[PDB]
């Protein structure tokens, strides 16, 4: 059909400036009789369903002001954003209407950039009671980091885990403008008396070397 | 600075094969005995119904299209990397192209990639029929500094491209690292008669316009005529302009009475 | 000034057939093509299908094929979605969407959207959270402010709903996305910031209610021996 | 698209089936000029045409190869020679709203009629007297194009209808698209009927020693018959004789 390329996917720019979502579908998804062209451009808060911002690619809609801008012909497409606001920490898509099938954008996660920030982290054992339940659960607990990109690691005694230590992390948290991270241990009580010491660690930009909060077993 | 196309601008113009035999064909041709311009770095030469184009790597492709000005489809035709590229984009050329030469590359309809076609002097035909773009082209050996060589060679079909554009101008190209020598000529829609040898090979050409003695030969349908006297054609003088005589007749009758009756 | 409202959704096994319904109010449903936009969690937007004003034309997406038919019953101003076969991929919230006749054909751009269901694809029992307590009791020696929480461990479907005292700490209450057990069980942890020098002045509770099974169960979070 | 700006599309190195065409019921007018509709799947094209556009049910016989008339002279003329097919059907459900279809437009206002597949983007002010008009409109200056409304209520001259028309190259340089048919191997030196890629015909085939330039496709006589062609699929050139014949 028309498979589309939207780029960039992933804009972290701080607040205030200019940005700018290019659109490349393998077809021209354009038309000569109303020279109008047959594309859209969207955008969504999370939680609710996505809203129109600009048809036929280029034109305004009421509701909209300056802050979205479309252009854009042959195709290729480019919403311009001139200035930022608190509210659009948003994800951005295109979308064609020429011909079926529809289709959409990648998507476009927009957050205002700011300062890179610290990792904060905390360790809890496996609950004592919850020893009945099969699972212990060992858990480190991550806030106020950004950028995301930055390592966090759970070692059991020199082993890499996985599959049995998974991670979560929310989205661009309204207190300080940077991400937080929720990542624990599963073990079986069988596989738990067979290590000695269980730490996580974390690295960042601002940490040159992976930063362990840890503990002996047993205490 | 002009010289006279000897026996220059000969092609096959059917594609079908053909051996030992006269063929009368009337078709777009440059006339045998006639005054190419030369030049030695183009002002805006028309295409206006066909162009006949000899050369003597130090030439690159040809500018081609009606405004040139982002207006119209503009072709172009260059070499790059022993590789000939071929665009049909709504071009805003240099006004001095030379690789400056493809500016503004937006709004494109075609392109095209494809093996090389290149002292040596080159001809070349270009025509635009049936919304097709037809070229046409030989390469010999060349020892001409002045002239446009004499002797005889014919050209067969290289690229006919499906294009569909309204085409009235074009230009040659020298690229960066006066000028070389090229000739440019004019087609004329004029009956030949063509002598396909046994090979097939097209070998010598009559027109049938030149003079009296080729139309006989066009008549004859030969290429020797023996002492005597043969009918041709007919002379008839043409008109000099029109004429239109009506009456007086000044009112216009009421049609709308007819037309426009309320109760018929 | 449209609202939609979709019958239908709640937890499916594949393999299973069943039906949505959307029911619109606001304008004339008769005279407006209806479309079905997946909300996949995490993934964003993928268009279905479209049903013509009239409901002449049907257009499914392609790999959909096989799997749905679209109906548009326009006396009861409602969309019918048969889903067929479900896969567990197929879990998302289908927006219903009214288009606006404005294009040079009868499809153009989408104005209007209706809050769909979640059609939940999964082949296994709906397990009630248990609720575990988050306190070190000896790891919390940051001083000012250190992370204590809560787990959500075991919760199916995804509504789950934290309040940390009743809500009576606000600031720094992190609640996380599900980290999925490799097994397909949701879990996660929620917590909250508690100077260690006061770690046992406000007894902690966390109190879940899972929507699906209505699983109303609290755990303290309390300083242990540990 | 609309007559205005007729969508054309080249289409080659095929395999068309025109069977699926001419058998399904949902075309309203399907008529071929230069060929039969039950023939097209045994020649060969070099090239074919697809022009595509939506008009009202009046002037569906507008589009002929003569046949003058407002469409067919200030929007799409066809040549007289015209070798090809017209379909047309009513797409009123496609193309009518209950609000009306207005984005398609047509040309009026035009100086003079177009020439055989012409194409008409023009749309500048019209001068019915001498007024130099520039984007002005009053009582002498026509804006070109006008439109459709496209009622669902519409009678059927009004309705929409889409109509695609193809042009074939039945020029005999190489062809590519081609129909559905089964090549077999070839039989030489014996007096076979044969069909190469459209060419027809009956008489012995041989191997040839006369060199076909590269872009031949086949070699014709003194009368307008064929004497050599040359092989697809192998790319080599035979020599075509009569087989015998004479009188008792
Ligand atoms: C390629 O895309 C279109 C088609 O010509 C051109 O966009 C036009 O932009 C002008 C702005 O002055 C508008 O007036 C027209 O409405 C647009 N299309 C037309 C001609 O109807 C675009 O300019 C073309 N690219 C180039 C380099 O010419
Ligand atoms: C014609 O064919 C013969 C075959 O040997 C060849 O010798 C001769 O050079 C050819 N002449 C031309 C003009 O092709
Ligand atoms: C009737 O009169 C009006 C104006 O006088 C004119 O526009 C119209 O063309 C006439 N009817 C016919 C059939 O000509
Ligand atoms: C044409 O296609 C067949 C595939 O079965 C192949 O065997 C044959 O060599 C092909 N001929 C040419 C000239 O490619």
């Amino acid at each position: 059909d028309i498979v589309m390329t939207q780029s960039p996917d992933s804009l972290a720019v701080s607040l205030g400036e200019r940005a700018t979502i290019n659109c490349k579908s393998s077809q021209s998804v354009l038309y000569r009789s109303n020279n109008k062209n047959y594309l859209a451009w969207y955008q969504q808060k999370p939680g609710q369903p996505p809203k129109l911002l600009i048809y036929w690619a280029s034109t305004r809609e009421s509701g909209v002001p300056d802050r979205f801008s479309g252009s854009g012909s042959g195709t290729d497409f480019t919403l311009t954003i001139s200035s930022l606001q608190a509210e659009d920490v948003a994800v951005y898509y295109c979308h064609q209407y020429y011909s079926t099938p529809f289709t959409f954008g990648g998507g476009t996660k927009v957050d205002i950039k700011r300062t890179v920030a610290a990792p904060s982290v905390f360790i809890f054992p496996p609950s004592d009671e919850q020893l009945k339940s099969g699972t212990a659960s060992v858990v480190c607990l991550l806030n106020n980091f950004y950028p995301r990109e930055a390592k966090v690691q759970w070692k059991v005694d020199n082993a890499l885990q996985s599959g049995n230590s998974q991670e979560s992390v929310t989205e661009q948290d309204s207190k300080d403008s940077t991400y937080s991270l929720s990542s624990t241990l599963t073990l079986s009580k069988a596989d738990y008396e067979k290590h000695k010491v269980y730490a996580c660690e974390v690295t960042h930009q601002g940490l040159s070397s992976p930063v362990t909060k840890s503990f002996n077993r047993g205490e | 600075a002009y010289t006279n196309s000897f026996t220059r601008g000969v092609y096959y113009p059917d594609k079908v094969f053909r051996s030992s035999v006269l063929h009368s064909t009337q078709d777009l041709f440059l006339p045998f005995f006639s005054n190419v311009t030369w030049f030695h770095d183009n002002p805006v030469l028309p295409f206006n119904d066909g162009v006949y184009f000899a050369s003597t790597n130090i030439i690159r492709g040809w500018i081609f299209g009606t405004t040139l000005d982002s207006k119209t489809q503009s072709l172009l035709i260059v070499n790059n990397a022993t590789n000939v590229v071929i665009k049909v984009c709504e071009f805003q050329f240099c006004n001095d192209p030379f690789f400056r030469v493809y500016s503004s590359a937006n709004n494109c309809t075609f392109e095209y990639v494809s093996q090389p076609f290149l002292k040596n002097l080159r001809e070349f035909v270009f025509k635009n029929i049936d919304g097709y773009f037809k070229i046409y082209s030989k390469h010999t050996p060349i020892n001409l500094v002045r002239d446009l060589p004499q002797g005889f060679s014919a050209l067969e079909p290289l690229v006919d491209l499906p294009i569909g554009i309204n085409i009235t101008r074009f230009q040659t190209l020298l690229a960066l690292h006066g000028a070389a020598a090229y000739y440019v000529g004019y087609l004329q829609p004029r009956t030949f008669l063509l002598k396909y040898n046994e090979n097939g090979t097209i070998t010598d050409a009559v027109d049938c316009a030149l003079d009296p003695l080729s139309e006989t030969k066009c008549t004859l349908k030969s290429f020797t005529v023996e002492k005597g006297i043969y009918q041709t054609s007919n002379f008839r003088v043409q008109p000099t302009e029109s004429i239109v005589r009506f009456p007086n007749i000044t009112n216009l009758c009421p049609f709308g009475e007819v037309f426009n009756a309320t109760r018929f | 000034e449209v609202q939609l409202v979709e019958s239908g959704g709640g937890v499916v096994q594949p393999g299973r057939s069943l039906r949505l319904s959307c029911a619109a109010s606001g304008f004339t449903f008769s005279s407006y093509p209806m479309h079905w936009v997946r909300q996949a969690p995490g993934k964003g937007l993928e268009w279905v299908a479209v049903i013509s004003y009239d409901g002449s034309n049907k257009y499914y997406a392609d790999s959909v094929k096989g799997r749905f038919t679209i109906s548009r019953d326009n006396s009861k101003n409602t969309l019918y979605l048969q889903m067929n076969s479900l896969r567990a991929e197929d879990t998302a919230v289908y927006y219903c969407a009214r288009d606006t006749e404005d294009c040079s054909s009868t499809t153009c751009y989408v104005d209007y959207w209706g809050q769909g269901t979640l059609v939940t694809v999964s082949s296994a029992s709906t397990k009630g959270p248990s609720v575990f307590p988050l306190a070190p009791s000896s790891k919390s020696t940051s001083g000012g402010t250190a992370a204590l929480g809560c787990l959500v461990k075991d919760y199916f479907p995804e509504p789950v709903t934290v309040s940390w005292n009743s809500g009576a700490l606000t600031s720094g209450v992190h609640t996380f996305p599900a980290v999925l057990q490799s097994s397909g069980l949701y879990s996660l942890s929620s917590v909250v910031t508690v100077p260690s020098s006061s770690l046992g002045t406000q007894t902690y509770i966390c109190n879940v209610n899972h929507k699906p099974s209505n699983t109303k169960v609290d755990k303290k979070v309390e300083p242990k021996s540990c | 698209a609309s007559v205005y700006a007729w969508n054309r599309k080249r289409i080659s190195n095929c395999v068309a089936d025109y069977s699926v065409l001419y058998n399904s019921a949902s075309f309203s007018t399907f008529k071929c000029y230069g060929v039969s509709p039950t023939k097209l799947n045994d020649l060969c094209f070099t090239n074919v045409y697809a022009d595509s556009f939506v008009i009202r049910g009046d002037e569906v016989r507008q589009i002929a190869p003569g046949q003058t008339g407002k469409i067919a002279d200030y929007n799409y003329k066809l040549p007289d020679d015209f070798t090809g097919c017209v379909i047309a059907w009513n797409s009123n459900n496609l193309d009518s709203k209950v609000g009306g279809n207005y984005n398609y437009l047509y040309r009026l206002f035009r100086k003079s009629n177009l020439k055989p597949f012409e194409r008409d983007i023009s749309t500048e002010i019209y001068q019915a007297g001498s007024t130099p008009c520039n984007g002005v409109e009053g009582f002498n200056c026509y804006f070109p194009l006008q439109s459709y409304g496209f009622q669902p209520t519409n009678g059927v001259g009004y309705q929409p209808y889409r109509v695609v028309v193809l042009s074939f190259e039945l020029l005999h340089a190489p062809a590519t698209v081609c129909g559905p048919k089964k090549s077999t191997n070839l039989v030489k030196n014996k007096c076979v009927n044969f069909n190469f890629n459209g060419l027809t015909g009956t008489g012995v085939l041989t191997e040839s020693n006369k060199k076909f330039l590269p872009f031949q496709q086949f070699g014709r006589d003194i009368a307008d018959t064929t004497d050599a062609v040359r092989d697809p699929q192998t790319l080599e050139i035979l020599d075509i004789t009569p087989c015998s014949f004479g009188g008792v």
